């Protein structure tokens, strides 16, 4: 007779926030970091394989 | 006509959303946390594409991305509290939409490859193989009418779905059950949009491979 | 009373026994996917889409008894 | 009233208690299919046809309980 | 009235359940053509035909019961 | 009245239901025929004999059915 | 009336049902009887008459369920 | 009354048998998931989402029953 | 009394059909189980958990069916 | 006399088919037991207590048949 | 005479199909018992034991169907 | 939805892909490919250094 599923909506959005913030995050800044940092590491390092 | 007429209001309004969001967010920015998961969208679609691949790549592509985008629409409503006469007809008009889309998506390929230029060859030395034209005709029809019946089918599942666990929810005093049935209801949303998704590839693969 | 009545016994025939044929269907599709791909690991995007149609086959069958079991109920 | 009546449970009766068995056949299909194309995967295109054959041969049976179960719904 | 609403529960009883017999034997069949031509290719003549008269023979004992079916419907 | 619609309803009953156990059975031997000459092919005279037999002994337990339902349908 | 419409449903009943019990286990037993003959030739004159033993012995469990069937239907 | 009556009859019959398929479905994949990893103990986190993937599949059968049992009992 | 009456029919159709699916499907879990940890002993705490998760869920199905039943019998 | 008829109709069907559940899920899992024992005898006291287990799980479905079979008669 | 020809109905019913359960379940321990010994004889002594343990913990299961049945009738 | 309601919902549908495909896949397609044609890029130039 009371609300109440407003809070347990919300209390399992802390937790899966945590979740869900948590798991992709580490992941996805790897990924699009792997795809900038793929660009620039190869021609970085190639760079300076080719000149010297 | 507010129960209906607010209805198909409402679902259209969801597919503008879907439209002007596309471009929107398109030009901008994505960026990274964004452009990434566009990544995962797109690509993830290419690989979906082989399979179908070439044939309908824009056209079809396009249009599951739209599907993803415009499904969506439905988690809007359980994603409410997480009264009607958006949702009941909107869900009904989607429903609408997509099968009859689907009706409509058999003769799509007819025509843009033969397909229909050879379907209507569809009896062929198979309705002779196989000679009783009972058999293949049995069969097409069936097959006609079954696109539309599993899509449509799949469409209307979920609409039903959408209001059931809105019912069980809302009727009930007591939160908790509630929040369970529509937390695991929630999972399966998502999981039957993907469905979605992967129906209307399903019927594109098959339309790459069908006849 | 008596047409009524037996709507509502005729949608429990046809809607509960019927279904129970993928519900058995569909778990034995999933079995031979995971003993597939635990046998021969590289197999698995080969007899994924293979396991998808026909879970959609076997759950088509009970969504006919639904249907009739639906028609009994509402129409 | 009786007549009646006994139509709406023999279309239960009739719908979905034989369609179980291609529920179940359909299923035993495809498990087949999965764990041969698992076990030798270049017999993929050899015994994917099979497989359909199969399918829409114990499809068949339930299609004509479904085509009983209609005939007592509407004709 | 009676006799009339005993042929439509008939009509049903003898239509559906017997028919699950051959959708799961059908099936039974295909997978063990299906699993036989995986393990060893090569017998894939000799055991399609055999697969064939194996098939017509299960799908005999529904047609019985279907025909029973038809005739307590129609007869 | 009451015994016509009695012999009616009975026909279906022991017609389909018993006809299920064959429609499974004659299945259960071909498949056994299949993945045996699969395995052994040099063993096919030997065996293609036994499955007659069986799928025979088989087939025999719903012709008693069968008699059974056409003694209500006619005797 | 009543007792001779009993008479004519439990015959249906006891008649079809149970018979299936062995129209599946006598085709379970010449499934082995192949299985295991096609595995190891030389066995067969040892096997081949366990067989026979063992599918008599299934098919007796239906005679008495056709033995009630023909009382009901004749005592 | 009878309509009444009718309902909770039509309820106990939907709900009960038609659930039997997915108490044996959801275990059928479990024993694949339990003997997958058994054989091979590396395939665990490709294999263990395909066993929750199909169970929840094989549960979804049952809910549809249990559906139209809660429909018969409430609506 | 017909209403009292159909809930007493119902509440036994309900409970004890329906629940013969988890005697059987909890019982399939550990025989895969019992087989898997025989076949490789030290796979034994990885899947064991896996059997609990599984057994749960089979008996849930069940205790949907128990619940019909109850609700029958005292709501 | 309607009510009373209908408590003892419903402790026969509550009572017999759902315990044929764990008559078949008791003998699984100790058939799984004397093949994983057979198999790997050292693995005998790691899987026994697994059996019991199971066995007792297993044999709780029915004992739910068996309690509203007992509530029916004497309740 | 209403809860008489009850009485005889639910004994019927709850001492046939229940007892199908064990008549199955005695017969997989007992296969599960020859094939165990024949691929390792020296532990016939071990799985002896075992077989009948479970062979009468299934046999229970049908002597409460039984009980049900034989206090149908006589109590 | 009675009447029509769900038409108009149906070509909000229609009508949101073309604008999709006439403005999103010249903004959207065009607008992700640039990572695509960027770590390609990069790491083409790596590899083709690192090689001559």
């Amino acid at each position: 007779n009371l609300n109440a599923t407003i809070l347990g909506q919300a209390i399992a959005f802390v937790l899966f926030v945590l979740f869900a913030m948590k798991y992709v995050w580490p992941p996805l800044m790897a990924a699009i970091e792997k795809r900038q940092k793929e660009i620039a590491d190869g021609l970085a390092s190639a760079e300076r394989a080719h000149k010297d | 006509m507010f129960f209906s007429v607010v209805l198909g209001l409402l679902f259209l309004v969801l597919f503008r959303s879907v439209a002007k969001k596309a471009t929107s967010g398109v030009p901008g920015k994505f960026q990274t946390a964004i452009e990434l998961v566009i990544g995962f969208v797109n690509g993830s679609v290419k690989d979906m594409y082989h399979g179908k691949s070439k044939l309908i790549a824009p056209l079809a592509l396009t249009i599951f991305v739209w599907v993803f985008l415009m499904n969506l629409m439905d988690l809007l409503p359980i994603d409410l509290l997480p009264r009607v006469v958006p949702s009941a007809d909107v869900n009904v008009t989607l429903s609408m939409a997509l099968g009859v889309f689907i009706l409509i998506l058999f003769y799509s390929i007819k025509m843009k490859g033969i397909g229909g230029f050879t379907k209507e060859l569809t009896l062929q030395p198979f309705n002779h193989w196989a000679f009783i034209p009972v058999n293949l005709i049995l069969e097409g029809v069936s097959l006609l009418s079954k696109p539309v019946s599993l899509g449509l089918r799949l469409f209307g599942n979920m609409y039903a779905g959408e209001l059931i666990f809105i019912l069980i929810a809302g009727l009930l005093p007591w939160w908790s059950q509630w929040i369970l049935n529509v937390p695991w209801a929630i999972f399966h949303i998502l999981i039957i949009t993907l469905q979605a998704f992967i129906f209307m590839v399903l019927t594109i693969v098959y339309l790459s491979m069908a006849s | 009373n008596l047409n009524m009545d037996l709507l509502y016994m005729a949608a429990a025939v046809m809607m509960g026994l019927a279904a129970i044929g993928a519900a058995i269907g569909i778990g034995i599709l999933g079995g031979k996917f995971l003993e597939g791909a635990a046998r021969q690991p590289d197999l698995i995007p080969l007899l994924r889409t293979q396991f998808f149609i026909v879970m959609g086959l076997v759950d088509a069958i009970p969504m006919i008894a639904v249907g009739l079991g639906l028609y009994v109920m509402f129409a």
